[PDB]
RNA sequence: UCUUUUAUUUUUUCUG
């Protein structure tokens, strides 16, 4: 019934668990907020697979 | 009209009918003389602050003014010989009594 | 890790008896009688006994508290006819009662055939 | 005459009867004793010599506890409590050895039948282990690999079902009283119409309907109890109901002696 | 301890309100004009009907513990079916000749509107309200 | 018939082709 | 004191048929762990029996 | 689910039919056709949640493509260019969640408390306790599956291994305990 | 600990068992449950130390709250529910339960009270049966909707010298209200026979309850057929008038409402009609409620449970509102991917149509998932800054202290006020009161 | 065992603050179980698919 | 404020809670080996010696 | 804690003897009040405990999944047919004294769940048991038996009550007094006191 | 909005009143503009009614 | 693991039948409501005790030991 | 004739 997928270090059973993250290669938009000079930025996390 | 305030003349009063048994057929042996003085000695005991001077006297009149008012509307003359029938020994029990919740309902010094 | 002994709920402990009365200055002619180690089975049924017997003004039943095994009976009675009596009247009562029930019984068994 | 006790059928395990002319607190109070306080033999004291198997020998020795066992003769078995002995004798214990050793690759089930009696029993049909499905097998115990063992022996003792719900000789008892509900002693929750949305008691085919012209009988009081009565085994039904009534009995008579000495 | 009042009232209406052991009961009496009642009556033990006639006394009497009977032969006022213990909490003057006193008989509240006939009635916790058909 | 509509009751046998053939853990172990 | 550390069973009390361990004795009476049950439980010696290491032969106490 | 017309006698209807139910239910009983052949043959469709942007999904099989009061409102299909068909609504909730019997009639926070605290209930984790040298593990003495069972639960083999007991529960307030 | 009573003194009661049993009344100030909830007992070590906590930390003593001068402690669940029933005028105890409830009360006065009916059966009024736990000298008088002497419906309630005289008892009874039992007879009796009040009424109600049984079932959530027809109907002219705004908004021949942009003005809009319709649903699904009902019982008697919540679980949920407004559009144009874009129906933006009886749709489901988690993390977040302003609120205000001058004062003298409150009175002694010169016409003064 | 197999743990820090991810966004369904969640800090960030 | 504004005390105990209607307002239930636990010091008294002395 | 958030600790532990019991012997293992049901708006309790009692009085295995064709009313009636009172209450009786309860006890199997907090692990209470080296003060934590941290808002609401004796007393002889010796001069904790 | 203000009889009366709410802080300003009573502003906002309406 | 031997809630005795069950449901080819009748469990407790039994002891066994 | 130990911190998990 155990379906695996955990390690095992020093007998004790570990699991590894998922890292959400923003997505790699897209570009998003931003509104800011009015007191920084900035305003609507767009970034990129450029990623190499 | 609904605002807080330490002691209750309605409750007051019904439970010195209610202790009296006060018979609403009988005459009431108060006398209006009596009514008003009763309540202006009332009113003087009523202290909260005290100390015998100047700034003591209108800080504690300052105090129990809004008091002093109920304690006027409600045992008014008209109020207690209509509306209500207490008798001269009701009438004082009720007086010693209020005097007495408005000096428990005194602060206690040191709350924090 | 701490939980009630079983036995308690029915076996006296040391130094304790299995009935104290006591008279209360509540009302003349009445007792408060404590059963020790007994539960409602006896209860219920002293109390509706004392009810069924018509010489008595008060019967009440009592558990301060589901975790002791102990249970107060609160009888009053007329001038001159002691709670006690009463108390034995109605037991007599019940042990009568409960014999009838049984003689019953058994006789009425025996007419079935399984 | 007190009480009348009318007996609608009878069985080996169930027995339906109607109690008439009895107070409700004695229809109670008899249930009562009946299913918390008549004496029974079960299995108190469990001494494992080796346990091998894969269930955990405090689960063990808690099923052997619950396992009925004969009391017929409870009555001339003394409590171990007041009994004197030195760790056992029959005066007041049962002892029972229970030994299973896998033989066959298919796993050997253990039965209470497997439970065999080591202690002088001097003539008390007290402790056989009980037996109702038709293979006599009895109840199911352990299961066992062909190398497994589990040899222990059991000491049962007298007690009540206040200890411990193994001594409980009755099964579901049941009480039910006035299935019309002429003295309205419950107001039936309902919908549309309380009549059509209960269903009607197997026990109201035994009294009159009611009549809604005639006005509620405020003199009506609480009779024509119902009872079915059911035992797990340990003792028939018949002595169920009599020793229910003998400890009822006997209750009453300490309470008695009690008031006497004081 | 004697009867103080007692007269004739003819049931008008009958209202259960969301309630089924106890009813409302307006009724005015046959003799005085003047005279209504509005009493609530536990119609578990004691079914009324519109249109009828029920007499309706009030008496004083027949610390002190309620007892049963205590004996077959026990006399008391034994020839009323529904009999009722309150107390008088209200006496209200209106129209300047006619007095309604409010009673509760233990939450079952009655209104009896009167004259000057049933002074006999004061507000005294002793207040047995007796009826019969 | 074989080219019948589906059923919702249906729909549970694809569930349990999906679990019998990924499982719980598919995602872990791939 | 020789009771110390030793298997006994109780004899007239609510737990009779306990087995159980001496674990401290305070004078006149032994503590001791129920061994079906997680309690300890104090209990005058005299009207105790105790045992060899291994079940068998019982003595009183007297040892 | 793949919803294509594939079908010039009328409506849309899905690409999974009766015939590839009755194959796969012959498989399963044999323990060829599997959900590796269902993906190859195209009948089922992975779906991420950007490709959702561009497709509509219907709620069930046979409700929308083509009354009791009782019975849940469900709005009626207003479009007719669906793409995809839920496979099981159901299908949304996670483990913990997938053991709430009948999460419908819940207020939702009352299925999350649920979801928490089916990780602490007690049960069966594996059947190699005795083998096991466990920190901490907490074994029912008597597992008992649920009555009010959950289809998902088949998959999620709480049937196998409970975690739990029936009990016979009277909603009254008997003593104020 | 988040309040002063929060944290009081009891008297040991030694007993076998591993948990802190608490009569059941303290909860209310301690914000107790028995969900898992754990508490701490400090045993003082001086005869100081327990004389003060004595006089100074006790239950009776904190009965009556300064925080709204009101008892923070009041009769609950079980007892406040069957309490409701046995002073219900339909109510009538049999001689054998009277006998038994007489002896629980601890301080019965001696006498059994005479009847109600005394010839056809003897029977006391559960109101007779109560009146004997509240001590002799208790008035109290409140009248609540359409109230006469002769009170119709029961409402309102009216005690003479510990005897009830009509009216139910409820929260607003007995529970925590300015002028409640509880408040009336700790301030008169004092806090002993308060705390006496609450054991016997507790007792009492807990026998009574016992003997007569209460319950709740699936049936209670059942309404009747015409009225789930006639719910329907509201939802569904619900439906058709949103959709008619709806018309009118695409069409431009809606009006913005002054001060709103015409997106906030319709979503407003329609949020008001569907609250609306929701509400008017609880009302039909209260009224067709019996009084058999033990959910409508239970509401009545004010235990738990509400008008709302009786309407969301017979009724409609209703709308769900994220951020303070409705469902919001995930991907883009629409909420869900059943959902073809740009469409602003109810049942797309959130709307419940299904009770929890009947059932909510899937996509609705998720929608109640969203509002559910939406209030999970803001009552996360708003736990942590009501404990960061409590702090820095105590430690602001710690130093300040009433000295003998009945004058407000921090550590360094400083006056903050010169009488304490305006009045030099303490705030648990006060009480909500009529001024009659302040109202009343100039003739009516005069009179 | 299951839950914590298919649980997911977002970066954000756990500390209590106003954030958009801490809500059910209409993406994360049929993704992301909509009622399994950690209730208290990490209510929220941590989801199970 | 982690060790002088508030900090750990001895003479006291945590344990779950549960409801007793059976109990008086102003007393609370303690499980015996809480009781069994914590103690509190009382000086010796003729008053009290022989009662000190049988729970000594 | 049951499958719907309905969690709880057992009050009371009542036999099967005292429990009420239904018109066919059947005495519940378990009672809730129904307090939690309206508030918490769980009628999935309700509806689970109804399924359950005729799955038991059929056999079959209740199918309860979020989105199903089965409703109140079908398992009204297959419990109606099956021959109980249509909405799963049941006449019970007084355990205590067989008086039939005035109201219908909604009774029926549903699914429980023990959870991992038991009170005999979640008790404890300290008798001067080790203390810290650092700062001289009770331990941490129940293992190492450690105590009670009387915390800013506990002390907080000892200044709101006023009881400074026991402020005192908590704070000073119950987690740590030490005398120390100071001079007049600079009042330093650097006094060479050899008090022997 | 309604106001509870006396009548001629000395009873007081529900009036209607016609009340303008804002968006915004300015107070110094508007106070003066004239037509409306400066008596009765208030703002929403506390810092502006402490710097031009006093301490008090 | 294995049947209780007794009902939780009455008491009565379910662990004879555990094996009759099995072969009411195994060579009889019967539904569980009627095999559970034939056994002799009227009342719902004692029918979803014998009902509701997962077997594990079928499963811990067949490990090596 | 008493005494007599239970490291520390970084993390995670849940409990109210
Ligand atoms: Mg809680
Ligand atoms: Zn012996
Ligand atoms: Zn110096
Ligand atoms: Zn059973």
């Amino acid at each position: 019934f155990d379906m695996g997928g955990y390690f095992i270090i020093n007998g004790s059973e570990k699991v590894l668990i998922a890292q959400e993250r923003s997505a790699g290669n897209i570009v998003q938009v931003f509104k800011k907020a009015a007191p920084s000079p900035i305003s609507h930025v767009a970034e990129i996390r450029s990623a190499l697979e | 009209a609904n605002w807080p305030l330490p002691v209750n003349i309605r409750r007051i009063i019904q439970n010195a009918q209610q202790t009296f048994h006060i018979d609403h057929t009988k005459p009431s042996d108060l006398t209006i003389k009596d009514i008003v003085l009763g309540v202006k000695d009332l009113q003087e005991n009523l202290l909260v602050l005290r100390g015998k001077n100047e700034i003591i006297q209108n800080a504690q009149r300052d105090a129990v003014t809004l008091f002093c008012c109920l304690l006027r509307s409600r045992l008014a003359t008209r109020r207690v010989l209509q509306e209500y029938r207490l008798t001269k020994q009701a009438f004082d029990w009720v007086l010693s009594n209020i005097e007495a919740q408005f000096l428990r309902s005194v602060v206690h010094p040191g709350e924090m | 890790m701490n939980a009630p002994d079983r036995f308690e709920l029915f076996l006296l402990g040391e130094g304790e008896s299995k009935l104290k009365i006591d008279p209360d200055t509540k009302a003349p002619n009445a007792v408060v009688i404590t059963f020790e180690k007994e539960d409602h089975t006896l209860g219920n049924l002293i109390r509706a006994e004392l009810l069924n017997d018509r010489k008595v003004l008060f019967a009440a039943y009592k558990v301060e508290h589901p975790f002791f095994a102990r249970f107060k009976l609160r009888i009053q009675t007329t001038e001159g006819y002691d709670p006690k009596d009463a108390l034995k009247n109605a037991c007599n009562s019940i042990i009568n009662k409960l014999g009838a029930l049984k003689t019953n019984f058994e006789t009425e068994w025996n007419l079935q055939t399984l | 005459e007190g009480p009348q006790v009318k007996i609608r059928e009878a069985s080996k395990d169930n027995v339906d009867f109607i109690l008439s002319n009895v107070d409700l607190a004695m229809a109670n109070s008899l249930r009562r004793v009946m299913i918390a306080e008549i004496p029974t033999l079960a299995i108190d004291s469990v001494e494992v010599e080796t346990n091998t198997t894969v269930l955990a020998d405090e689960f063990i020795a808690h099923r052997l506890g619950l396992i009925p066992l004969q009391s017929m003769d409870i009555e001339q078995l003394e409590y171990s409590r007041d009994c004197f002995c030195e760790d056992h004798c029959d005066k007041c214990s049962v002892v029972l050895t229970l030994q299973a050793f896998g033989e066959s690759e298919s796993t050997t089930n253990v039965y209470s039948k497997d439970l065999v009696i080591v202690s002088n029993l001097m003539g008390r049909n007290i402790g056989h282990p009980i037996i109702q499905d038709k293979e006599g097998n009895g109840v199911l115990i352990c299961k066992l690999r062909k190398g497994q063992e589990l040899k222990l022996t059991c000491v049962a003792k007298k007690g009540i079902a206040k200890e411990h719900a193994k001594w409980g000789p009755a099964a579901a008892i049941e009480f039910e009283y006035d299935p019309w509900n002429k003295l309205k002693h419950t107001d039936y929750w309902y919908e549309q119409d309380s009549a059509k949305e209960w269903p009607q008691s197997k026990n109201c085919e035994y009294e009159d309907p009611p009549n809604e012209g005639d006005p509620f009988d405020y003199k009506a009081q609480a009779d024509t109890f119902y009872m079915n009565v059911e035992s797990v085994g340990s003792i028939p039904v018949d002595q169920v109901v009599v020793r229910g009534i003998d400890t009822l009995q006997k209750k009453v008579a300490s309470i008695l002696l009690a008031l006497t000495q004081m | 301890s004697n009867t103080l009042f007692d007269d004739i009232f003819q049931v008008s209406e009958v209202d259960p309100g969301r309630y089924n052991k106890v009813c409302r009961i307006e009724a005015a009496s046959t003799t005085q004009d003047q005279c209504k009642l509005t009493l609530d009556i536990n119609v578990e033990l004691f079914p009324v009907a519109a249109q009828d006639s029920l007499t309706v006394t009030i008496a004083s009497s027949l610390t002190r513990s309620w007892r049963p009977p205590q004996a077959g032969d026990r006399s008391l006022a034994d020839d009323y079916d529904y009999v009722m213990y309150g107390t008088a909490y209200k006496f209200e003057e209106v129209s300047k000749d006619l007095i309604a006193v409010y009673y509760s008989f233990g939450g079952l509240l009655m209104r009896l509107e009167g004259n000057y006939r049933n002074l006999n009635n004061l507000k005294q916790e002793n207040a047995y309200l007796l009826i019969r058909r | 018939d074989e080219s019948a509509p589906i059923t919702a009751e249906d729909s549970w046998a694809v569930i349990s082709a999906f679990f019998r053939e990924k499982g719980l853990v598919s995602q872990q172990l791939d | 004191e020789v009771a110390l550390g030793k298997t006994v069973r109780i004899r007239s009390a609510g737990y009779k048929g306990q087995l159980g361990i001496v674990k401290d004795v305070n004078g006149d009476k032994a503590t001791v762990e129920l061994h079906s049950k997680n309690k300890h439980i104090t209990i005058d010696k005299h009207k105790l029996t105790y045992y060899n290491r291994e079940g068998g032969e019982g003595i009183t106490y007297d040892e | 689910f793949i919803v294509e017309d594939d079908e010039s006698l009328g409506h849309k209807e899905l690409k999974v039919r009766k015939g590839h139910i009755a194959k796969l239910m012959a498989t399963e009983y044999q323990d060829e056709y599997t959900w590796s052949s269902l993906l190859n043959e195209g009948l089922v469709e992975y779906i991420d949640a950007e490709e959702e942007e561009s497709i509509l999904i219907a709620m069930q099989p046979e409700d929308l493509e083509p009354v009791d009061p009782a019975k849940r409102i469900r709005v009626s299909h207003h479009a007719t260019t669906f793409t995809h068909c839920e496979i099981h609504p159901s299908m949304i909730l996670g483990v913990a969640a997938s053991i709430i019997p009948f999460p419908d009639h819940n207020q939702s926070p009352r299925n999350t408390y649920q979801s928490a605290m089916g990780k602490q209930a007690m049960g069966v984790f594996l059947t190699n306790y005795n083998v096991r040298m466990d920190t901490m593990a907490n074994i029912l003495y008597y597992p008992q599956k649920p009555l009010g069972t959950t289809r998902a639960m088949e998959y999620l083999k709480f049937r196998e291994l409970p975690a739990g007991q029936n009990a016979i529960v009277a909603i009254a307030c008997y003593s104020g305990y | 600990s988040l309040h002063k009573m929060s944290m009081m003194a009891h008297r040991v009661k030694v007993i076998p068992y591993s948990t802190f049993r608490l009569n059941l009344s303290v909860t209310s100030p301690y914000n107790a449950d028995f969900d898992g909830d754990e508490m701490n007992l400090h045993v003082p070590q001086s005869e100081e130390t327990r004389a003060e906590l004595s006089q100074l930390c006790a239950v009776p003593l904190q009965i009556v709250s300064p925080q709204s001068n009101k008892p923070c402690m009041g009769i609950v669940q079980d007892t406040l529910c069957g309490i409701r029933k046995l002073t219900l005028r339909d109510t009538f105890i049999e001689l054998d339960q009277v006998l038994n409830m007489l002896y629980w009360v601890p301080d019965w006065d001696g006498v059994i009270p005479t009847p109600a009916i005394i010839k056809p059966k003897p029977l006391w009024s559960g109101k007779q049966i109560l009146s004997v736990a509240i001590p002799n000298g208790i008035h109290l008088q409140r009248f609540d909707e359409g109230t006469t002497l002769l009170s119709p419906k029961d409402n309102g309630m009216l005690i003479i010298d510990g005897q009830i005289i009509f009216g139910v008892v409820e929260k607003k009874t007995v529970g925590s209200s300015n002028g409640g039992l509880i408040h009336v007879v700790t301030r008169e009796k004092g806090p002993q026979v308060c705390a006496k009040l609450f054991g016997n009424i507790q007792k009492v109600v807990n026998f009574w309850l016992l003997h007569n049984g209460f319950s709740t079932g699936i049936g209670d959530t059942i309404a009747d057929g015409p009225t789930m027809r006639e719910i329907t109907e509201t939802i569904a002219e619900a439906k058709k008038k949103v959709l008619d705004v709806t018309k009118e908004a695409q069409a431009n021949l809606l009006t913005a409402k002054h001060g709103m942009t015409l997106r906030e003005s319709f979503e407003d809009n329609v949020v008001r009609f569907l609250n609306e319709a929701r509400d008017k649903a609880g009302r039909l699904a209260e009224v067709n409620l019996k009084d058999l009902n033990n959910v409508k019982q239970m509401v009545m008697a004010g235990s738990k449970g509400s008008f709302i919540n009786i309407a969301q679980m017979s009724a409609c949920v209703g709308q769900q509102s994220v951020e303070g407004k409705r469902i919001a559009f995930g991907f883009v144009d629409r909420t869900l991917p059943h959902f073809s874009k740009d469409d602003y129906s109810p049942e797309s933006k959130g709307f419940v149509e299904n009770s929890y009886l009947r059932g909510l749709t899937p996509q609705e489901f998720f929608f109640h998932a969203m509002g559910g988690r939406e209030g999970l993390i803001d009552t996360a977040v708003k736990t942590a800054e009501t404990g960061y302003i409590q702090r820095r609120l105590v430690k602001a205000l710690e130093d300040i202290m009433v000295h003998y001058d009945n004058t407000t004062r921090n550590s360094l003298g400083n006056v903050i006020q010169f009488i304490y409150g305006e009045d030099g009175m303490d705030a648990a002694h006060i009480e909500k009161q009529s001024l009659d010169t302040i109202g009343g016409s100039d003739a009516a003064f005069e009179k | 065992t299951l839950s914590h197999l298919r649980r997911t743990n977002t970066p954000i820090g756990r500390d209590g603050k106003l954030a958009k991810p801490r809500q059910l966004h209409n993406t994360h369904w049929g993704l992301v179980c909509p009622a399994e969640t950690p209730e208290g800090q990490a209510c929220g960030l941590v989801k199970n698919l | 404020r982690g060790n002088l504004m508030g900090k750990r005390v001895d003479f006291s105990a945590r344990t779950v809670i549960s409801g007793d209607p059976n109990l008086e307002l102003d007393q609370v239930g303690v499980p015996k080996s809480i009781a069994k636990t914590l103690t509190y010091p009382e000086v010796v008294t003729p008053y009290n010696i022989d009662r000190l002395t049988q729970l000594v | 804690a049951s499958r719907h958030g309905q969690k709880g600790t057992i009050g009371i532990t009542y036999r099967r003897e005292d429990m009420p019991f239904t018109a066919e012997g059947i005495v519940p293992d378990l009672i809730i009040n129904p307090h939690a049901i309206p508030s918490r708006m769980t009628v999935a309790h309700l509806i689970e405990c109804l399924l359950s009692k005729v799955a038991a009085l059929s056999g079959n295995e209740g199918d309860a999944s979020p989105f199903t064709d089965i409703t109140v009313e079908g398992i009204s009636k297959l419990l109606r047919e099956h021959g109980y009172q249509s909405r799963g209450f049941e006449v019970m009786y007084n355990g205590h004294t067989g008086k039939k309860l005035m109201a219908q006890i909604f009774f029926g199997p549903t699914y429980y769940q023990r959870l991992r907090h038991m009170v005999d692990d979640k008790i404890h209470a300290r008798a001067r048991g080790p203390m810290q080296v650092l700062t001289r003060q009770p331990v941490e934590g129940r293992s190492r038996d450690g105590g009670l941290r009387f915390g800013e808002m506990e002390r907080d609401c000892m200044i709101a009550h006023g009881a400074a004796s026991f402020l005192k007393e908590r704070l000073m002889e119950a987690s740590d007094a030490f005398r120390v010796h100071i001079c007049g001069i600079c009042g330093l904790m650097t006094v060479i006191a050899k008090l022997n | 909005y309604d106001r509870k203000v006396p009548s001629p009889t000395g009873e007081y009366v529900k009036e209607p009143e016609w009340v303008l709410e804002t968006d915004g802080v300015n107070l110094s300003e508007v106070m003066t503009v004239p037509g409306i009573d400066p008596t009765r502003i208030y703002t929403n906002s506390f810092i502006d009614i402490m710097e031009v309406l006093g301490i008090e | 693991m294995i049947v209780p031997v007794r009902c939780f809630s009455c008491g009565k005795v379910v662990g004879d039948k555990w094996e009759s069950y099995l072969n009411l449901l195994q060579e009889d080819e019967l539904d569980e409501g009627t095999a559970l009748s034939r056994l002799g469990l009227k009342r719902y407790c004692c029918r979803r005790m014998i009902l509701t039994h997962v077997d594990l002891i079928e499963k811990f066994l067949r490990y090596n030991p």
